DNA sequence: GACTATGCACG
DNA sequence: CGTGCAT
DNA sequence: AGTCATTCATG
DNA sequence: CATGAAT
């Protein structure tokens, strides 16, 4: 088992966490409230489930121990109901790479668990940039009246709850699918197989300055 | 063309090389900072680098490298490992690094790799280092002959005891359990009073070992065949206690556990006596430590035993094991068992050598400048004069040997002289000057008695050790029994 | 608690924020300095350190922690395998590292992990850096707010085509093979005389890629098309030589391969034809790779025709490869496909920026002290109440504010006047310092010319092309054939 | 694991018996690849005279040892089958290496004993600083520093030179001159008891 | 960025 | 076994 | 102190 | 299938 798992078994409120790397994985076991929360280190960069084969797809341990720790099966052979977590959380380092991941894992919870996906269960964590803590450049300035976090590495276990973690201190950006259809041309063009769409959509949408 | 040497003579010579240095040189601490020279590296280069309690964390890596590099040439991960293990408080009493990240906890789970942690001296450690640049402890080059290294650190606290060691050489090893800071040091108080203290009025100010992890002793007598001896082996037992439930369900709760014990693997192991059911009825183990309690419950069966459940567990887990005390430190150069005497006694001595090179260090510095000072008093009688003979000088040089020749002054004095920046001809108050004049005179003197004068010396040790305990004391967490 | 964001969003603020950053800052090169930001960091770094081609080698790891933790925010490894890179000469045709140990081979052998290594920059380094103390280069805040970093060097050599660079972001990609150093910087010395050079005309002193592999370039017409359009496909194939053994039978000897191309996959490769005939005729396929040479020896049987046998492994190995340009690289923060003018000129543009911003720095401080020692020619004449004045002064801060008012110097002086040790009142000399206002003016003169004279600045940018030419220059390795 | 020589031929091949991967890789780059092979050692070798013969043949180290040199190890030795001709140990200049050594020689001298007492068990003497080898031999290169911290920090061609080149390397070869005052020896030092080596410490090991 | 095996002394 | 510096 | 896997765009 | 900075 790669795998940490909750305390007791009740798929109505556990949450299944997905944490970027073993270091921010293990800070995340011990920070947790271990009743409800699971853990599940994600050890790599999430593999591309929009460019790569079918078949390469579930030969991939990262994938799979997804699969069975989600407890539905992917595909259309995936039973909504038959899950074991209420909420499952991805959480990633505040930066760039994180940002990359928060990606990759989203265009697989929309290929092959769209279920997991309209029914709001999904969502996005979101860790501290600075320290008395705050998330924008803006919400600094208010606290002037000075640690800068370069990830969820580099924070303590207890800290990692108080701020991310606690269900009642956190904060959730909550995954939803709002336009089936203009979503579907996203997902398809930022990460599918076609390079120059992407090219173009970069240089229409992306400010060099 | 080869060179024949003897299968007897080569394996003779090479185990030698390996024996001596892995003895002096790796598992065994110096009996005086209690410190492996990999651990003395690591501070002293943190310190070198600023990295301290008081400034910025700072990303490990970058102080393993710098360690790598001028001091310990060894791998990357000894080095970081032995940093990270300084900076964890269930394996040290009194932690020398503080971490900012995944140091690991008792579930013994592994650190974050050192490219994620960043990391600082602590406060205390501040005082191990205490005093290390003026010219206290006896250094030597590095591996590179590029840069000097401590061969022992100043120590204004007593490491060895403190912290304990542990500790695998070749031919010997140690053991030595961590001890409360301010009990040691009311031990080292007494024991410079009265030097020929023995174990007995030794113990009733250091009874015994004070474990991070806390919990229970038992052996009082085997404590002192420690003391006494330096071989030893005490009994450590978990801190337990009992809550009641529903359906007269009793449960027992663990709050504290023995030293050196992975959580995790005596939490499997306690349950793996559930599932064998090696004794009777035991319902659901359960660790339900979160970040800032330590808690195993152990709940039971209806009309179950409770009192024959926690002795098998005592007996047959690591809910209570065996300490052996193996107290091995290398004292003039080569490994000793040493019992609580030698230590103390070491310390003392060593404190005392620190004391003495200190102060006869301040005590130059004071010198050379009350020296100066005594100059510059003379100047200002004669300011006027004093400028007008440099300016009929011809370069620097003789401008010295004119005042020389002329007022008496000294070589030093008049390099000082002549070496003021013209603004200082605005600020001429002597009042001033004969202030710091003497405040000089009395630090000189009162350094001087220090040296001249071994009970002023040993009253200092012993000033500075209370303030020492004063400023870190805390209480204990092992409790004891006999 | 929560709030919700849309699929069509939540994918929109982040791979736009990854595209970005990948992009910028990561895998393209700046197209004035040739570098990705790790490895002008991994080269500011090592140079703040003073760890250059001079002095002695510094442990890796001590290295790349140091960057690590004052630059580059990432992996060691990354760090690590990047300062490899630009060690290895069969990677880079003029090496910006040099690396004492096992860096590698072109059997692409693990290089030693870092706690092996050593390391500094190259000689050739210190031109990619030369100036920078000067505030030739813009600067910026590192990741952590407490040490500005180059965003450019002031690449006294035009790296980005000599060295290369390769090249997978999002978006984006980029290969630039390298390039001959002395070509290249003829071709820009020619350019800077003709701004509206055609490729053909360029093309007589930058006849193609130099692989520092050597080999065979075949295909002008593709190069060209590729210096033109910066997306070409040129061939490169190996240097081959036949030698007739005694038997009857012949011998391919291979001398060089491929840029980019494992030798050791290479042999496999061919070998796996022999094994499975493929192409019929291979007897031996043996490595004679010894420290000073490149030698792979394909022993045919007895009658065997030796071109279809060569041929064959041409088409079907790396023995011969096509190697495609598809030169980007961040003009103006943002990624450019580009040929060899947008690059030269590019190049040139950016030296001109540095070395009028140099000369600007240099004139600066050589103004600064002219008008200091204008200053102090002026006391002598008035020494005696200058002395005076300051005496009379209530601080350093009275004496400067008096020293003005009464004479007319201005702080600039005052503060270098009455921050005079006393004994320069010994000298009165105006000679020797009027000997340095001429210099300094002189040299002010020198540096106005070129700031304020676009052809002056462009012989000088000339001037030090052609030294860095005639110091660095070496001979091609790799032929070119139409 | 093993890098072979390009040619099989038991009377005049070499094989060195490298410390760690790094060194065993400036080796593979050395050597003179028509007759020298490179077998590299991961870590500290197993104590072949503490542990139980049954725990020696499950390290992976000495099967791959024991199958290279191609003889079998013990009783079923055949000294003939051998394949090289001379076995060579490199280690760092440092005590870890010494200790290596101390390892395989008494795996050498206990599972292979033939092998020993035929010379041909041989140690490769790396230079200590830069080209010297005995804090002396340095005194002498002053008159008409690198000093070596193991054999990783060398490059390549600087390896060959000085400690693999035949022409100009020196060698060490461990020769049992007497099967008592050579056994007694390996008992005490590497010998499952732990008080007469504590001993032989404390009466030989001078500690200044 | 986790996993994998050794030496050393000790109950 | 599991410890902690070393390979 | 090596070994395993993923990104990204290209022929 | 590699490539080389990244997880
Ligand atoms: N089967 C497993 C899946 C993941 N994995 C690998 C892997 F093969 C290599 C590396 C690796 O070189 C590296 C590095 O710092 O250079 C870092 N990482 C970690 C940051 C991710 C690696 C990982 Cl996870 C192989
Ligand atoms: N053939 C064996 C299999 C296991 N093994 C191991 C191993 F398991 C762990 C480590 C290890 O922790 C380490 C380190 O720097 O801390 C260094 N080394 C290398 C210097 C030797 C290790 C090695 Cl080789 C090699
Ligand atoms: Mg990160
Ligand atoms: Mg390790
Ligand atoms: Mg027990
Ligand atoms: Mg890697
Ligand atoms: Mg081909
Ligand atoms: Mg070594």
């Amino acid at each position: 088992g790669k795998l940490t798992p909750a305390q007791s078994k009740n798929p109505a409120k556990n949450e299944l966490y997905l944490v970027e790397g073993d270091s921010a994985g293990g800070s995340a076991k011990q920070g947790r409230d271990r009743k409800f929360q699971a853990i599940l280190p994600l050890r790599g960069k999430v593999i591309n489930t929009a460019k790569a084969k079918m078949a390469d797809i579930l030969k991939n341990e990262e994938i799979n121990t997804m699969i069975y720790t989600i407890g539905a099966g992917v595909g259309a052979d995936f039973s909504i109901e038959d899950a074991n977590y209420d909420k499952i959380i991805i959480m990633t380092d505040a930066d760039t790479d994180g940002a990359h991941i928060q990606t990759l894992l989203l265009t697989f919870f929309y290929r092959y668990m769209r279920p997991l996906v309209e029914a709001g269960h999904v969502y996005i964590a979101l860790p501290p940039l600075y320290k008395a803590y705050a998330w924008t450049d803006g919400e600094l300035e208010e606290l002037r009246k000075l640690q800068r976090y370069k990830g969820l590495g580099e924070m303590n276990a207890d800290q990692l709850w108080e701020t991310t973690m606690n269900p009642e201190t956190r904060t959730l950006i909550r995954v939803t699918i709002e336009d089936l259809a203009r979503a579907e041309r996203r997902v398809n063009v930022l990460m599918g197989d076609k390079v120059e769409p992407r090219r173009k959509w970069i240089e229409d949408n992306v400010k060099f300055t | 063309n080869i060179q024949n040497m003897s299968l007897e003579d080569i394996m003779g010579e090479r185990f030698g090389r390996y024996s001596k240095y892995i003895i002096q040189d790796r598992a065994l601490p110096d009996i005086r900072d209690g410190l492996k020279p990999v651990q003395r590296r690591i501070l002293y280069s943190m310190n070198k680098d600023s990295n301290t309690f008081d400034k910025s964390y700072r990303k490990s890596a970058k102080s393993v490298g710098n360690i790598m590099g001028n001091f310990h040439p060894h791998g990357d991960s000894s080095i970081y490992d032995a940093m990270v293990r300084m900076s964890q408080n269930w394996k040290n009493r009194e932690i020398l690094v503080e971490m900012h990240g995944n140091n690991g906890s008792m579930d013994g789970d592994p650190p974050a790799a050192m490219r994620y942690t960043e990391a600082r001296l602590s406060e205390i450690a501040g005082y191990l280092l205490q005093d290390i640049e003026k010219k206290t402890v006896p250094f030597a080059w590095n591996f590179d002959d590029t840069e000097k290294e401590p061969t022992v650190l100043p120590a204004a606290f007593p490491n060895l005891l403190v912290n304990g060691s542990t500790g695998i050489s070749a031919g010997y090893a140690t053991d030595i359990p961590p001890h409360n800071l301010a009990e040691v040091i009311d031990a080292a108080v007494y024991m410079i009073d009265h030097p020929t203290a023995k174990i007995d009025k030794l113990m009733e100010f250091l009874p015994g070992p004070d474990f991070p992890t806390g919990a229970i002793i038992q052996g009082r007598d085997e404590i002192k065949k420690a003391y006494e001896t330096g071989k030893g082996r005490v009994v450590v037992r978990s801190k337990t206690e009992i809550e009641k439930l529903k359906g007269g369900k009793e449960q027992i709760v663990i709050t504290e556990i023995p030293y050196e014990i992975n959580k995790a693997n005596l939490v499997k192991k306690i349950d793996d006596v559930r599932v064998n059911n090696k004794v009777a009825g035991i319902a659901e183990v359960r660790d339900e430590s979160d970040r800032d309690g330590l808690r195993i419950a152990i709940e039971l069966k209806k009309d179950a035993n409770t009192e024959l459940v926690l002795n098998y567990l005592f007996k047959y887990t690591d809910l209570q094991i065996n300490y052996n005390f193996n107290m091995v430190a290398i004292d003039n150069f080569t490994p000793r068992q040493v019992g609580i005497v030698p230590i103390l006694s070491s310390y003392i001595a060593h404190r005392r050598e620190v004391i003495l090179a200190r102060s006869r260090f301040d005590k130059e510095k004071a010198e050379k400048r009350l020296h100066i000072v005594e100059g510059l008093i003379r100047v200002i009688s004669i300011l006027d004069e004093v400028i007008a003979l440099i300016r009929a000088s011809e370069n620097k040089a003789d401008a010295k040997e004119n005042l020389k020749v002329s007022y008496d002054f000294t070589e030093e004095q008049a390099e000082a002289i002549v070496t003021l920046q013209l603004y200082r001809l605005t600020n001429t108050d002597v009042v001033v000057l004969q202030e710091e004049e003497a405040e000089l005179r009395e630090k000189i003197a009162m350094l001087a008695a220090i040296i001249g004068d071994e009970r002023t010396m040993y009253n200092l040790m012993k000033k500075e050790l209370r303030e020492v305990k004063k400023k870190f004391a805390t209480p204990r967490l092992s409790s004891l029994e006999d």
